[PDB]
């Protein structure tokens, strides 16, 4: 309310969790807009974007992408966002090996950080952070994004839906079958995406569900009771999982100053209980010095 | 635990947010208190067949109480609104939410399809697609966490009443889903083990016992009366295993506040 009357399309951006996004223009007051379209003949208004909409309309945070408007109906559902510059999957596409400087990575966490803490504040998981649902725009800000996936939690959480999040950025709680899990999962993602910016390649870039958990396995140490209590017990452990040493994370995040390897590794704790929560990591000491740059401009 | 605190206070200033107008009935001319209490009972029992979240049914009746606090509706469409309400709540809190063609079903075939779907949409444009609402059972599982130690009987019994406010627009519509809560559970660690509203529980949330005593009193009444209340799926749903047999539990003669 909101109608399409005053809005002329750009150009087709992608494909998010749910519907096709595309970039358009305000006719009347000029903002350039997000418009993510679904089409309503396919069982009612789907459930992805029942909760989206709900979600977002509840979630106003610097960091947590802006949802304006929703036109309904004619057979089709627009959401109108707030347009940013790109995601940051293409981003990273984008950049040269130099292009993304540490403290550019610095100022980013520290914003989907602050996204995060808000989100689980008001009881909602995203379950699906990974590059290509983070935006940036071109003065320095990155917003969470695509709620298609997400959703309100209860306190304590009940069972919900098993995997959640795109393989590469999955929880091992997750892979090993967890009858609960809860915020910690939002958090390894963000670990992951973490040391991905760094690095400039995916952390665990796994093919199939076996293959990721051997995957963080050579990485952070296959797991165990004096680790992770109560892991041997978990539905999808296996007593014959391989057995590998953690690795330095001087090897794993080279580029990575003591405090950056520090935080990564609380993100990356095994137990989730242990893992760091976002609104505790806002005050570590990696982001003594954050200020915010900006990015080139692809 | 680390949004414990921030989860409570946000649903503490949504519920109010979230809440239906008191006197709405008042205002329908062609429905009623005790139509209402047939369509919750009624949901009620598509909860059990379709083995639905507790939390489902809270949702769908805060729809129904909302979107009927603004929208007339003559007594042939109270179930339709019901229905798509039901369905609405399934997407919202269920895993695998019930298919479309099976709320048709449910109907007894009354309503189409094509009604059912139309009838989603009202009620997302008449909500403002704001779904995420706070219930008596969001309240309820937090203070269950304030236990000293767990008791399976007290969870369920608390369930049970709260769920018995849901049916009753008069009187259980005044109040808030966080003070149902606490009579709820209040009641329910009485007429288990003899105990009361705990130390813990009036410092997180403001409530004392006194200020619990109005919805106290008639969720009192409500389950000394409950055996004779017209409507009865809630107490056969509670005398089922799952949640230990509640509903044969004897409530107390008197609370002695
Ligand atoms: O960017 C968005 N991404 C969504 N899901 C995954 C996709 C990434 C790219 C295409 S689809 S929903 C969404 C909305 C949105 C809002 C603002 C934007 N600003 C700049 C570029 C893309 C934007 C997308």
């Amino acid at each position: 309310p909101g109608s399409m009357e005053n809005f002329q399309k750009v150009e087709k951006i992608g494909e998010g969790t749910y519907g096709v996004v595309y970039k358009a223009r305000n006719k009347l007051t000029g903002e350039v807009v997000a418009l993510k379209k679904i089409r309503l003949d396919t069982e009612g208004v789907p459930s992805t974007a029942i909760r989206e909409i709900s979600l977002l309309k509840e979630l106003n945070h610097p960091n947590i992408v802006k949802l304006l408007d929703v036109i309904h109906t004619e057979n089709k559902l627009y959401l109108v966002f707030e347009f940013l510059h790109q995601d940051l999957k293409k981003f990273m596409d984008a950049s040269a090996l130099t292009g993304i400087p540490l403290p550019l990575i610095k100022s980013y966490l520290f914003q989907l950080l602050q996204g995060l803490a808000f989100c689980h504040s008001h009881r909602v998981l995203h379950r699906d952070l990974k590059p290509e649902n983070l935006l940036i725009n071109t003065e320095g800000a990155i917003k969470l994004a695509d709620f298609g996936l997400a959703r309100a939690f209860g306190v304590p959480v009940r069972t919900y839906t098993h995997e959640v999040v795109t393989l590469w950025y999955r929880a091992p709680e997750i892979l090993l079958g967890c009858k609960y899990y809860s915020t910690a999962v939002d958090i390894w993602s963000l670990g992951c995406i973490f040391a991905e910016m760094v690095t400039r390649r995916a952390l665990f870039p796994g093919d199939s569900e076996i293959d990721q958990l051997f995957r963080i396995f050579r990485t952070l140490g296959t797991p165990d009771e004096v680790v992770w209590p109560g892991v041997t017990s978990m539905p999808d452990y296996k007593p014959s999982f391989p057995k590998w040493a953690r690795q330095d994370f001087s090897k794993v995040v080279p580029p990575l100053d003591e405090d950056g390897r520090s935080l990564l590794s609380q993100m990356l704790h095994y137990d989730p209980n242990k893992r760091i929560s976002a609104k505790a990591a806002l005050a570590h000491p990696f982001f003594q010095d954050v200020t915010k740059p900006v990015p080139h401009l692809r | 635990p680390d949004y414990h605190e921030d989860i409570h206070t946000y649903l503490r200033e949504m519920e109010v947010k979230c809440k239906p107008k008191v006197g709405y009935m008042k205002k329908q001319p062609d429905i009623t208190n005790s139509m209402r209490a047939i369509l919750v009972d009624w949901l009620v029992e598509v909860g059990e067949e379709y083995k639905l979240q507790n939390e489902t049914l809270h949702l769908a009746v805060n729809y129904i109480d909302r979107f009927l606090s603004s929208m007339s509706v003559l007594r042939g469409k109270l179930q339709l609104v019901g229905t798509a309400a039901m369905l609405l709540a399934s997407k919202f809190e269920e895993i695998y939410p019930p298919e479309v063609a099976e709320f048709v079903y449910i109907t007894d075939d009354t309503y189409t399809k094509k009604q059912v779907l139309r009838m989603e949409h009202l009620v997302l444009k008449v909500l403002t697609f704001d779904l995420a609402a706070p219930t008596v059972n969001q309240f309820l599982t937090q203070y269950f966490l304030h236990q000293q130690p767990a008791n399976c009987k007290v969870e369920s019994l608390a369930m049970f009443l709260g769920e018995l406010s849901l049916i009753d627009a008069d009187p259980y519509l005044k109040y808030l889903p966080s003070v149902i809560a606490g009579a709820a559970f209040h009641l329910a660690l009485y007429t288990v083990t003899g105990q009361s509203w705990p130390e813990s529980l009036i410092r997180k949330t403001g409530y004392t016992l006194e200020s619990l005593k109005p919805c106290l009193m008639d969720l009192h009444q409500t389950y000394l009366k409950a055996p004779q209340h017209a409507q009865q799926s809630i107490r056969e749903k509670y005398k089922n295993s799952k949640y230990h047999g509640v509903s044969l539990l004897n409530p107390p003669e008197t609370l002695n506040l």
